[PDB]
């Protein structure tokens, strides 16, 4: 009755047909497609809420469904980064007998740090994630600014 | 890491000891996010996906 | 279910269940014995069940 | 060196005024002394940094590593402990504290507490299992209970192949829990990653004995003793396969003599149960392994005549072929592939292919074997070679067997074609087995059943891929795997040829048995195959998926002859020949056009390489190649005529198979080979079959007679060139007598057309 509560009813099949397409060897491709399914329905719900007359109380569920699936979309984005790093690290850690150079610059100390340090590496993946949320809320708009 | 590895010379001013002497952990950041006065953040730090985001980061 | 309907005097409902059982089924229960490391009749629940379905038909 | 670090640290401590600024370089100074092995100068320079930066976890970790390289356990641990206090994200360093405590004192409550902290940061970790094992073996009888519950609860996660399953069976056998030990073997044997271990199979065989040595005359035990002997004979046959493959000749004797002893105890049970069935099949595996031991003796016994070893081995394979395949009734519920069917097909494949590698190029050979050795003199010569005359024959399976009821029949190739289709199920598509079968078929005039094998192993693939200049795993087809196996067989065959170009004997087989033939394929060929299998069957462990894809995407450039492929020219010819001879060998337009299409793809990649050699230029070799180059098949400057004939013949064959018939006729009549004349005869005979004889016009009837004339008058040219030159019969794709079978038909088809 809300349109949003009717329009998001596919995603329970859409996530299932995405699961039955993948395996434990394409388990990140699965979550990148889960973000594309959520981002597609966020796109559809945004393209309904942007067409609601302000104060029409029916669209309350449409706006809650938009935000719920927008927070879901970025939570799949978060999962798709941090669990990739944590599985790569756990396959490389037997090997990395590194040596620092006597003549290294700030750049190359940090190029070594981001190999050496999974706490710094995962902390930047949270910065990249949170900066990507603010980027997607800016979109096309940069050149519409009258001074 | 830089101020442990890059031996600079004759630099006579410090970066502030509140920031150079900062101990960090992931758990700490998600306690400091519950000590804040910003009531909005204290209400958002109780909703379902922001709770999942804390635990996936940890 | 035929045992329930016959005891309940629902002879037509027992005949409706008898028509839900396809008429090949007695031979199909022997087909499923001779291919694959079984015995000469299908097992002792099912020989008794064929005998019981033949009692119900009679 | 030290003096360079000292000269650098002197000039850098000159270019530093204040003492605190000298201390602030101490970390750097310490690393340079460690990189000279000056460990106390490193200690002295890191401590003079720490006394100015008390809270760097990396300076404390570096001082801990310097104390680990001074064997100072608790000081390494204290500096690591202090580094965990100053940065708790170091899960690795929590585990490294558990290492250096359990390696110092096993009673230390700190060792147990830091292992507690390591486990609560890394569940499912063999390094943490091993650090618990080392505490709990030292907790005694109170330890044993906790160690049992640990073994059960961490096996339930599947790390640790082999070790923990042997250690559990030791702990059952020492506590005389012998039925519990065998019941663990009855569960653990379902894991294929235990069945491959020689150590595991040795423990299983010895545990099954020690359980039989505890059973009694009771009517329960008359069932337990049956299971345990079926298990013991099957475990002997797998342990014997592994011991032939991995151990010496004497290690193989003492095991075969133990298997003989275990057959002799079952041999009295004339009956019709599954121990009676297993015993019959295990006579077959015993003689296959005995024939394998005689050829394994020949591989190392520098002073021994290959005739006597290969005669007694041929007798062994003849018995191991004639043991009848189990007459199973497999039931309409049990999705379990029956082990006795797969082992009997692997036996009938291996013994059959080994007979044909030993009878090769002889007459009456299996009759030399039967008339000389299918008797109690041959039974003695077999025993006295296998075991030596130090044990009784009366107390032996072999020494008291029959070997007189033997047939003289050689292995039929269509029976082998059906037994390989069972053997490849047992070997799970192993590249060593597929290459071994490939070399046995590459000893015969008929092609190996590679398409049968690949559509059995990879039934979710298309046969060709319409995207040959691509390398993605999402564009793989059967023909890339068919080409790959043809190249592994070719490069293995040439690396057998070039060994036999020395002191090879007509009583030495060209291919030794699968348990005796050392590795054929390269670890790179295998690393591609195992990665393809792991990706297609989706067994790809997380993270490693990316390594497996990048390795698979490397060799698809190689196999499809893409940019800089680095292949030998004669290997690209062998791939064109084998795909051409396979393509025309199939009753299917789509299969013909895909096979001959991939052959013509390689011929169109060969013609440029020929046009390097035809100038006396060389071709660049890869420093590591997927398929080796071989100077015993490098193309000579004369052969660059024929490899520029057969290439265009194969184009005219593909373009006939396109429907481009007049292009194909024009090509064949421009080439004028006997192979062109044969395809012209087939095209013109087909152009008489494609005329529907139900009341034709005389115009259609006379063009039909002119196609029959064109056929006759091209079949004649194949006789003209073949008795003019008896080499031309060797490019002809059919018997010369079948050119005459067709020519006699095509003359009757013209003369019956003349009495009306």
């Amino acid at each position: 009755d809300d349109p949003g509560e009717a329009a998001s009813m596919s995603m329970f099949s859409d996530f299932l047909q995405s699961f039955l397409k993948h395996s434990s060897s394409t388990v990140f491709d699965l979550v990148e497609e889960y973000e594309n399914i959520c981002g597609s329905q966020v796109n559809i719900l945004s393209k309904i809420v942007s067409r609601a007359t302000p104060g029409l109380q029916k669209f309350s569920k449409t706006a809650s469904m938009l935000w719920l699936l927008q927070q879901e979309m970025v939570t799949w984005r978060l999962l798709a980064s941090l669990y990739r790093d944590r599985i790569q690290s756990a396959l490389e850690e037997e090997s990395v007998f590194a040596v620092t150079a006597v003549n290294a610059s700030e750049k190359t100390v940090v190029e070594a740090l981001f190999q050496r340090d999974s706490l710094v590496r995962q902390s930047q993946l949270v910065v990249d994630w949170l900066e990507s949320i603010a980027k997607d809320e800016i979109g096309e708009f940069s050149d519409n600014i009258e001074f | 890491e830089i101020q442990t590895s890059v031996a600079t010379l004759d630099e006579t001013e410090e970066l502030p000891r509140e920031y150079l002497g900062a101990n960090w952990t992931l758990e700490k950041v998600f306690e400091e996010l519950q000590a804040t006065d910003k009531k909005r953040v204290l209400e958002e730090n109780q909703e379902h996906y922001h709770i999942v985001q804390k635990f996936l980061i940890l | 279910i035929m045992r329930k309907f016959l005891a309940s005097k629902k002879h037509e409902a027992a005949k409706e269940v008898f028509v839900k059982i396809p008429q090949d089924s007695i031979a199909e229960i022997y087909n499923q014995c001779e291919e694959q490391g079984m015995e000469s009749p299908l097992p002792a629940e099912d020989d008794n069940a064929i005998r019981e379905h033949l009692c119900i038909r009679a | 060196s030290k003096a360079d670090v000292e000269r650098y640290i002197a000039s850098v401590q000159g270019s530093t005024p204040s003492p605190r600024q000298k201390s602030m370089k101490g970390f750097y100074f310490a690393k340079l002394y460690y990189e000279a092995k000056e460990y106390d100068l490193a200690k002295k320079y890191i401590c003079t940094y720490i006394n100015v930066q008390e809270r760097d976890p990396k300076a404390h970790r570096f001082l801990g590593l310097l104390y680990e390289l001074e064997e100072n356990t608790d000081k390494a641990v204290e500096c690591y402990r202090r580094s965990v206090e100053l940065n708790p994200t170091q899960k690795d360093l929590v585990l490294k504290i558990a290492e250096l405590l359990c390696k110092n004192d096993v009673t230390d409550g700190r060792a147990k507490y830091w292992l507690e902290r390591a486990a609560k940061l890394f569940p499912g970790s063999p390094a943490i299992y091993k650090l618990k094992e080392q505490l709990l073996d030292c907790e005694g009888e109170d330890g044993w209970n906790k160690l049992f519950d640990l073994i059960q609860s961490e096996l339930y996660v599947r790390p640790d192949d082999v070790h923990v399953n042997i250690r559990l069976v030791e702990v059952y056998r020492s506590t005389k829990r012998l039925k519990d030990a065998v019941a663990h073997c009855h569960e653990a044997e379902r894991n294929i990653a235990l069945r491959s271990s020689l150590e595991w199979n040795s423990c299983v065989v010895q545990t099954l004995k020690e359980y039989l040595e505890s059973l009694q005359c009771l009517e329960s035990d008359k069932s337990d003793w049956r299971a345990t002997n079926t298990d013991l004979l099957l475990a002997y046959a797998n342990l014997m396969l592994l011991t032939l493959s991995t151990r010496d000749v004497q290690e193989s004797r003492e095991l075969l003599q133990s298997f003989d002893s275990a057959l002799q105890s079952v041999k009295s049970l004339g009956g019709n149960d599954e121990l009676s069935a297993t015993f019959l099949e295990m006579k077959g595996h015993f003689y296959m392994h005995a024939g394998s031991l005689l050829l394994k003796m020949g591989q190392h016994s520098s002073n021994v005549q290959w005739r006597a070893l290969s005669e007694l081995a041929a007798l062994c394979y003849l018995i191991a072929f004639q043991v009848p395949r189990p007459k199973i009734k497999l039931i309409k519920g049990e999705a379990g592939q029956n082990l006795l069917e797969m082992m009997a097909c692997d036996r009938l494949s291996q013994s059959g292919h080994m007979l044909l590698n030993l009878s090769r190029g002889k007459q009456d050979f299996l009759k030399e074997i039967v008339e000389t050795f299918a008797n109690k003199s041959g039974q003695s010569a077999l025993y006295d070679a296998l075991f030596s005359s130090q044990s009784p024959k009366d107390t032996s399976f072999l020494g008291s067997d029959d070997i007189g009821n033997i047939d003289v029949r050689e292995p039929e190739l269509e029976d082998l074609t059906r037994y390989d289709v069972g053997a490849i199920r047992a070997h799970n598509g192993s590249l060593q087995h597929l290459t071994w079968l490939g070399l046995q078929w590459n000893s015969l005039p008929a092609l190996p059943g590679i398409r049968k094998w690949l559509k059995q192993l990879f039934h979710h693939l298309p046969h060709e891929t319409s995207r040959l200049e691509t390398n993605a795993p999402e564009s793989i087809c059967i023909l890339d795997l068919e080409v790959f196996l043809l190249g592994v067989v070719y490069t293995s065959h040439l690396q057998l040829k070039e060994k036999c170009n020395s002191h090879h004997s007509s009583y030495q087989p060209l291919c030794l048995p699968l348990p005796v033939c050392k590795q054929l394929c390269t670890e790179r060929q295998k690393s591609w195959w195992d990665a393809v299998c792991t990706l297609i069957h989706r067994k790809a462990v997380p993270g490693n998926v990316a390594k497996l894809r990048l390795l698979v995407q490397h060799e698809i450039n190689t196999l499809r002859a893409q940019e800089k492929h680095g292949l030998q020219p004669a290997l690209l010819v062998h791939w064109a020949e084998c795909l051409q001879k396979t393509g025309s060998g199939l009753n299917s337009f789509y299969d013909q056009r895909e096979y001959i299409g991939r052959s013509v793809h390689y011929w169109k990649k060969v013609l440029p390489l020929l046009k390097i050699i035809k100038k006396k230029n060389s071709i660049p070799e890869p420093i590591d190649p997927l398929f080796k180059h071989f100077h015993s098949v490098d193309i000579q400057a004369s052969e660059i005529v024929e490899y520029e004939e057969d290439a265009h013949i194969t184009f005219a064959i593909l373009d006939a198979v396109n429907g481009n018939i007049e292009d194909a006729v024009t090509a064949f009549e421009s080439i004028k080979s006997v192979v062109s004349y044969w395809n012209l005869a087939l095209i013109f005979h087909r152009k008489a079959e494609d005329i529907e004889n139900d009341a034709l016009s005389p115009e259609e009837q006379e063009e039909c007679k002119n196609y029959l004339r064109k056929t006759r008058d091209y079949l004649i040219k194949i006789i003209d060139d073949s008795d003019s030159n008896l080499s031309v019969v060797k490019k002809l794709p059919v018997p010369l007598e079948s050119v005459k079978e067709m020519l006699n038909s095509v003359m009757q088809e013209l003369e019956d057309y003349s009495e009306g």
